[PDB]
């Protein structure tokens, strides 16, 4: 699996748009959402940090989708392959292995 | 034959004695309206300078109150920030970052530990551009307060000169008002007071005419230039400059009502009406405020600014082809010698200089080294 | 399962002390570890956390902070419950935090 960041500055209609969008990128199976209002409670509950994040006067959080690649395109070269084709779709920030 | 031999020496030395109190008492109005009249000038070119300075101290003092109750703000919210990371043992027991992590959760809750550490970095930088702003403001501030400091230090002392000059002005009037002078030597000096300033606009001409003679040469050349355009089928724009140049020394034209009003108030004395005796004014008196501005009736260049007895504070500005526009009696000169002067810009401000009755403006038109009736150039 | 308390940050040296004499003589507690305001502050500066952010505070953001350490027998449930509700009864506490457990 392969996590990807969204920009932070997505509205929720521009959201709905990349998850529509990543929907049958080549090599994906499914892709997970978690809201920023989720992200940050998942921080909260599980970080042991409490609510450092929510000390902010902004939401440091962007919403966020988990890449589960199809089981033939599960090898290192897959991964990298289907890792290139999200760098494609402008709107992402940051993708981690 | 002992005693009348007395008394005529006694009434010889008693006039001798009253022209030189009155010839003193003269230089020392002389001085005294010298005074009010730069002292006057420097305390309205200040008080302009100040009122641009206030208005710039006032908004930086505005700017600054915004940024320091800002500054204020993200201080407030830092220091609740570090209030609760130290609730948190964020600083000794970190121990809560490792035995909570999973396979995946974990993955995810190292970014976010990423995006907090940068939130946390933001917030900080955010706070030290506060300061460094305040500061900066601060010091233009201090820098702004010094200049105005300096500019109330020059207003007090130029006011301390004014005070001083009129003071000793109503003393010097009352003095003049005290050697009662008999109809044939006032007609002696109003007859003298013009022949002196009849020398004193030569002189300003004669210094003025290397520069009035080339700027003439200079502005025909623009007139011929727009022949060789129209004589040979096209059009010739002068510049901006060069249109000021033929407009300062094209002289004042026809009488056609065309020039400013120097000043506006009751016509108290025309050109031919008797002023004492068989003499008659050879200008006009308006009446008007003290202080009120004297406009340059026309483009031109101040050629005189300088008391002459009976004519107070005297401007005389060239208007080229030997035409001159001469403004008396004034408070204070607001321009120099050889200064440019526009159709309309204060140039002196109406006073009662040389020991008038009451405040209004001496004004004359020259041509051709005469007086003439003003009145026909007066229009707007 | 002890006990950290928190105090308004108001309080002076001798209440704190006060406080500090409250918590030790509540049954069931065998010691209380104090802070000062002026401690706590010495321990956090140590810390890399928040670089640059303490030399821009003129004032200390931190409260004092007492460890109440409940005696073994009282370190069950409804003890440490019983225990909380006296403490957060004592006038100058702010915050009372159980054990993370």
């Amino acid at each position: 699996q392969i996590t990807v960041y969204l920009q932070k500055t997505l509205d929720d209609d521009a959201a709905a748009g990349v998850v529509a969008q990543l929907q049958a990128e080549q090599g994906v199976e499914k892709v997970n959402y978690l809201s920023r209002e989720d992200a940050l409670g998942e921080f909260r509950n599980w970080s042991g940090f409490g609510g450092a994040l929510d000390m902010l006067e902004e939401n440091p959080l962007p919403a966020v989708a988990v890449v589960i690649p199809k089981l033939d395109f599960q090898g290192t070269e897959s991964l990298n392959t289907l890792r290139d084709r999200i760098t494609q779709i402008n709107g992402i920030d940051e993708v981690r292995m | 034959l002992k005693s009348i031999q007395a008394d005529i020496a006694a009434k010889e030395r008693a006039v001798r004695q009253k022209q030189q109190q009155r010839a003193s008492l003269l230089a020392q109005l002389k001085k005294q309206e010298e005074a009010i009249s730069e002292a006057t000038r420097k305390l309205r070119e200040t008080q302009n300078t100040l009122n641009q300075l206030n208005k710039q101290i006032d908004e930086m003092n505005a700017s600054i109150a915004k940024l320091e109750q800002q500054k204020a703000a993200q201080e407030r919210s830092l220091a609740a920030q570090l209030d609760a990371a130290f609730r948190q043992g964020e600083h000794t027991g970190i121990q809560l970052i490792l035995s909570g992590e999973e396979s995946q959760r974990g993955q995810r809750l190292q970014a976010y530990f990423g995006y907090l550490n940068q939130a946390r970095q933001e917030t900080i930088a955010q706070l030290k551009q506060t300061r460094e702003e305040v500061a900066m403001q601060r010091a233009e501030l201090e820098e702004k307060q010094s200049e105005q400091q300096t500019l109330l230090y020059e207003q007090r002392a130029q006011q301390a000169k004014l005070t001083q000059a009129l003071n000793e002005r109503k003393k010097t009037l009352a003095g003049l008002e005290s050697s009662i002078q008999q109809g044939q030597q006032q007609l002696s000096e109003l007859r003298a007071n013009e022949s002196r300033l009849r020398n004193s606009i030569a002189r300003a001409e004669a210094a003025a005419k290397a520069r009035a003679e080339r700027e003439a040469r200079e502005a025909q050349a623009v007139r011929d230039r727009q022949k060789e355009a129209t004589r040979k089928g096209t059009t010739y724009k002068p510049t901006e400059s060069e249109k000021s140049l033929m407009s300062r020394t094209g002289g004042l034209g026809a009488p056609r009502g065309q020039a400013f009003w120097p000043v506006r108030g009751p016509t108290l004395h025309r050109y031919g009406e008797q002023l004492q005796g068989e003499l008659r004014w050879k200008g006009m008196v308006i009446g008007a405020s003290e202080g009120t501005e004297v406009k340059a009736i026309a483009d031109g260049r101040v050629i005189l600014a300088d008391w002459l007895q009976g004519y107070g504070l005297v401007v005389v500005v060239e208007h080229g082809k030997g035409d001159m526009s001469l403004y008396g009696y004034n408070q204070s000169a607001l321009v120099s010698v050889g200064s440019q002067v526009r159709a309309g810009q204060p140039i002196a401000l109406v006073g009662s200089s040389g020991g008038q009755g009451r405040p209004s403006l001496y004004f004359e038109i020259r041509r051709q080294g005469q007086a003439v009736n003003p009145q026909p150039w007066l229009g707007r």
